[PDB]
């Protein structure tokens, strides 16, 4: 539901996106992931979320 | 702007330019409070700052 | 009842001059280098097949 | 604005003063005028001083 946002403004490759504010029940919603131990951005949260 | 191929006595064209505006008008924004002196005396004899 | 500053119209400030999209200047210089020569035509030979 | 006389009891009044705005837009006036070459020339030659 976020990525499918940015992708409205990126989308036609027209504007750059560069700030996003998030409401905070849904930045609780947003499912902490983080990259496995393979790719080359290992330890790095995959989504905004909460916590980090 | 768009550019034009020309040959040797051919006439070179003009474009145009697209400009545009935005307006805003300034908002005054108050907020009050009504604390009785009564109040602002407790507020410095138990020492809880809820005042300040 | 009072004076307004509403009557007395006021102009205002400049933001500035933003431009709405990045410019999208070329691809053509990126990838094959330019090579310039004199004024003129340019013509090449070209040998395929063996 | 005109002031009243005020009693040591009666309530001090208030005048009424209107201000207003007025708005100018600029206008540009031009004076063109053409002498011939040879003119130009007879005024440097002869020392008139016409053209100045």
């Amino acid at each position: 539901d976020l990525v499918k946002a940015v992708g409205l403004i990126a989308g036609a490759g027209l504007q750059v996106p560069n700030g996003v504010a998030l409401d905070p029940a849904f930045s609780f919603a947003l499912s902490t992931e983080v990259y496995p131990k393979g790719s080359p951005l290992a330890g790095q949260p995959m989504y905004p979320a909460a916590g980090f | 702007p768009r550019a034009k191929i020309v040959g040797e006595g051919e006439v070179k064209p003009s474009a145009s330019v697209d400009v545009s505006a935005f307006t805003a008008q300034p908002i005054k924004v108050v907020t009050q409070q009504r604390v009785s002196d009564e109040f602002m005396w407790a507020d410095a004899d138990y020492r809880l700052g809820v005042l300040q | 009842d009072f004076l307004s500053v509403g009557k007395l119209e006021l102009p205002g400030s400049m933001i500035g001059a933003v431009r709405d999209r990045a410019i999208d200047s070329g691809v053509l210089a990126k990838l094959s280098p330019e090579q310039p020569t004199i004024f003129g035509p340019v013509k090449g030979a070209v040998f395929s097949g063996v």
